[PDB]
């Protein structure tokens, strides 16, 4: 009766920045899905090749955990085919993606007054993400056609930029956590079922 | 590397710190609007000093994008009002000679006294008080003419060095002078035939003028009838009315003339303030009121953090607070409204024209930072200012429960509502476009310093049919005895706001099929109004003002002809009324001559 640690993911004191997202394996435990899905403290619960009541009768050989903060307005692009600065740059979604995504407002945690600025994002990046790709890097984007050299500068910009998380915020400006559940199903063990 | 991309990236990183730099600001500023403490001011400066910082270097970099090689017409708006520097074209040096001179006259002009035959009145509320209630002509003559020899002259030494600094810093901006760089505001480059130019402006205004004159003339000529009654001695019934007898330090509006010029001076003025008493309203359901008015139109209601975070009363605490209507738009979906709310039929309008501002505010919200605004200077206020129009109708009146059931406006009440506006609306109309014409053939230099007075009081008896009771020589300087001169303030604002009101009025009126003078309008309960209206408030500056007006009322073109329609009731009151009347004025006439 090994239990998942999921309130390791979900009440985690701190969260990581989008553009370095967290990833927690969970394996090799008996998971309650009932517990999160039958939630009312979950603004997004969204399931995508797999069905919530049915999430207790199944198993998998890994679970992944996905966990980030975004602002409000940016929730609907943790979705398969979906486009802008957070699903191109950040944190990509495959199309035939299976899992759920849910997220929750964190105004009360992730905001204060003067702002708060120790999340970021990637602004700027030459090419789109493949799904689940990480990227972590912090040169300098060259806009133009001169060469940076590592100089911010005209048409050189560094390409993490920070929210400004204040209380006051409009909901669509407001911190939101996000935690992406992936269910992984190889020709292998299947050790989390999870009654 | 396209031209469109580097710029385009350029304003992605500009937003994108701009948000956060702009919100600080606002924040502080609301902070100390809402809060009066030495505390806050600093807290608001300092706020306010990065932010200006940030912009003065944003628009430097901004200016290496060149417009003419930007296809995309979005991106290159944004550049543009990013580009303008404004005063900071001007040396460090100039710039700072030009703070100091500002400074000096805005604070002559809030600090000026007027010292009678020891005890001296300010503007505010000595002489004002004067000037709006005073029915006695040598006691209005001491405070018109003792605010323009102890603080116009003061101004008079510094409104000049004031001109060339403001001048050669729009010749830095490639600008003819400081009033063409005004009329930019206007500018419209876009597609085929929405294009408007600095010069049109020119032709525009007068244009409108002419238009107008034959209205404002019988106008004038009602109210010289009835000021003859009450001045017998100084009145010329052919000549300009006298310019310290309109109502005001200026006679900017006729409002205060209403004693002396109502119609029918036994029926009063339809006040629903016992209404609103009587049934137990606060500035909750003032608002909320207000709220239901917008929704019934289509537009969408306020958002959960506007009530929480407005000052919508003022606060039962002991802080300090600007009691100055405000509608705030703070950015990241932050808006509010800052007003010390009574329970009267005035703050009740009120709510209703700061709550345009914020559907306004609103519906561009998702525009990029920089073309968050009206469409040009004159939208903003036009909008906010129909909405009180519909709402101040007995007809709305009546459907909210606060006139009774049986209620039926006469016509003497009709005729006394159309005057009353008329005082106001049609009255400041030639003051408006004569003031900033002799602001702009100031700063172009058509008139000549050593004939300053001279073209100011000839411009006022020609333009607006007004007389100066005392001869004035060129040690005055008396246009800039009013707040918008002495405080840099653009003017022609005034003017053409009042003409895009009566055509967003006239147009939204038509869209929700009323019958009827366009006066009793109210756009109250019909959707596609408010739809018709809001595909013209999400544009924000984004679009050329002529394109967003045309979305509206179908016309590319500023006219004044929906204000003719709206006034049209009185003017066939006022051509039988003034049947014996002199129609015109000759400036040849002086109370002094
Ligand atoms: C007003 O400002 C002071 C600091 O200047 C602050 O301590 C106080 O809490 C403020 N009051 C309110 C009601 O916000
Ligand atoms: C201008 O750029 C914006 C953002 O890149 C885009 O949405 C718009 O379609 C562009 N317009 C043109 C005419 O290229
Ligand atoms: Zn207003």
């Amino acid at each position: 009766t090994n239990l998942c640690p999921f309130g390791e993911v979900f009440n985690a004191t701190r969260f990581a920045s989008v553009y370095a997202w967290n990833r927690k394996r969970i394996s090799n435990c008996v998971a309650d899905y009932s517990v999160l899905y039958n939630s009312a403290s979950f603004s997004t619960f969204k399931c995508y090749g797999v069905s919530p009541t049915k999430l207790n009768d199944l198993c998998f050989t890994n679970v992944y955990a996905d966990s980030f903060v975004i602002r409000g307005d940016e929730v609907r692009q943790i979705a398969p085919g979906q486009t802008g600065k957070i699903a191109d740059y950040n944190y990509k979604l495959p199309d035939d993606f299976t899992g759920c995504v849910i997220a929750w407002n964190s105004n009360n945690l992730d905001s204060k007054v003067g702002g708060n600025y120790n999340y970021l994002y990637r602004l700027f990046r030459k090419s789109n993400l493949k799904p689940f790709e990480r990227d972590i890097s912090t040169e300098i984007y060259q806009a133009g056609s001169t060469p940076c050299n590592g100089v911010e500068g005209f048409n050189c910009y560094f390409p993490l930029q920070s929210y400004g998380f204040q209380p006051t915020n409009g909901v669509g400006y407001q911190p939101y956590r996000v935690v992406v559940l992936s269910f992984e199903l190889l020709h292998a063990p299947a050790t989390v079922c999870g009654p | 590397s396209t031209s469109d991309e580097e710029a385009k990236t350029f304003l992605e990183k500009f937003n994108s710190e701009a948000e956060e730099l702009s919100y600080q600001s606002s924040l502080a500023s609301w902070n100390y609007n809402t809060n009066i403490t030495d505390e806050n001011v600093q807290k608001m400066n300092v706020a306010g000093a990065k932010w200006s910082t940030f912009y003065e270097e944003q628009s430097k970099i901004a200016k290496n994008y060149q417009l003419q090689n930007i296809q995309n017409d979005t991106i290159k708006r944004q550049l543009q009002a990013l580009q303008l520097s404004g005063s900071s074209a001007l040396s460090a040096d100039k710039n700072q000679r030009l703070n100091t001179i500002l400074n000096t006259m805005s604070t002559i002009y809030s600090t000026g006294k007027v010292c009678n035959p020891q005890e001296c009145s300010l503007l505010e509320p000595g002489l004002d008080n004067i000037m709006e209630s005073s029915k006695d002509y040598n006691e209005r003559l001491w405070a018109w003419e003792g605010w323009r020899s102890e603080v116009g002259k003061q101004l008079r030494p510094l409104y000049e060095e004031y001109v060339v600094l403001k001048n050669e810093m729009a010749r830095a901006n490639h600008y003819e002078d400081y009033g063409d760089y005004w009329r930019g505001d206007y500018e419209a480059e876009g597609a085929n035939g929405y294009n408007y130019s600095r010069d049109h402006l020119i032709e525009d205004v007068e244009h409108i003028f002419t238009q107008i004159k034959p209205l404002y003339e019988h106008l004038h000529a009602y109210v010289r009838a009835k000021l003859m009654d009450n001045y017998p001695s100084h009145i010329s019934p052919t000549g300009c009315l006298p310019a310290h007898l309109l109502g005001d330090m200026w006679g900017r509006f006729w409002t205060n003339l209403y004693p002396l010029t109502v119609p029918f001076r036994q029926k009063p003025n339809i006040d629903v303030t016992d209404a609103m008493v009587n049934q137990t309203w606060d500035a909750n359901r003032i608002f909320k009121e207000a709220e239901k008015f917008f929704v019934s139109v289509g537009l969408p209601k306020m958002t959960q953090t506007f009530w929480e975070n407005s000052m919508l009363t003022e606060p039962g605490d002991g802080r300090k607070v600007v009691c100055h209507p405000t509608a705030w738009d703070l950015g990241k979906h932050d808006f509010r409204i800052k007003m010390c709310t009574k329970v009267t039929m005035d703050d009740f309008l009120t709510a209703h024209h700061e709550m345009g501002h914020i559907q306004y505010d609103m519906a561009y919200a998702m525009q990029p930072y920089l073309l968050r605004n009206g469409a040009n200077e004159g939208f903003h206020e036009a909008v906010g200012e129909i909405m009180s129009l519909s709402a101040a109708t007995p007809k709305h009146l009546k459907n909210i429960g606060l006139l009774p059931p049986d209620f039926y406006e006469d016509n003497e009440t009709e005729i006394n509502f159309l005057l009353k506006q008329a005082l106001t609306i049609v009255g400041t109309l030639p003051f408006t476009y004569m003031l900033e014409k002799w602001r702009w053939m100031v700063f172009s230099g058509q008139i000549p310093k050593e004939q300053w007075m001279k073209k100011w009081w000839e411009m006022k008896r020609e333009i607006v049919g007004v007389v100066e009771p005392v001869p004035h020589d060129e040690t005055y300087c008396d246009p800039a005895s009013l707040f918008h001169v002495a405080n840099d303030y653009s003017f022609i604002r005034y003017y053409t706001r009042t003409i895009y009101q009566f055509q967003f009025q006239e147009a939204l009126c038509q869209t929700a099929k009323h019958e009827g003078p366009l006066h009793k309008c109210d756009i109250s309960n019909s959707a596609e109004a408010g739809q018709k209206l809001l595909q013209m408030l999400s544009l924000g500056k984004s679009k050329p003002w002529t394109l967003a007006l045309e979305r509206v009322v179908g016309t590319k073109n500023m006219d004044v002809r929906p204000l003719l329609n709206y006034f049209e009731p009185l003017l066939t009151w006022l051509k039988e009324q003034n049947k014996n009347s002199f129609v015109g004025w000759n400036t040849d006439w002086s109370p002094y001559a």
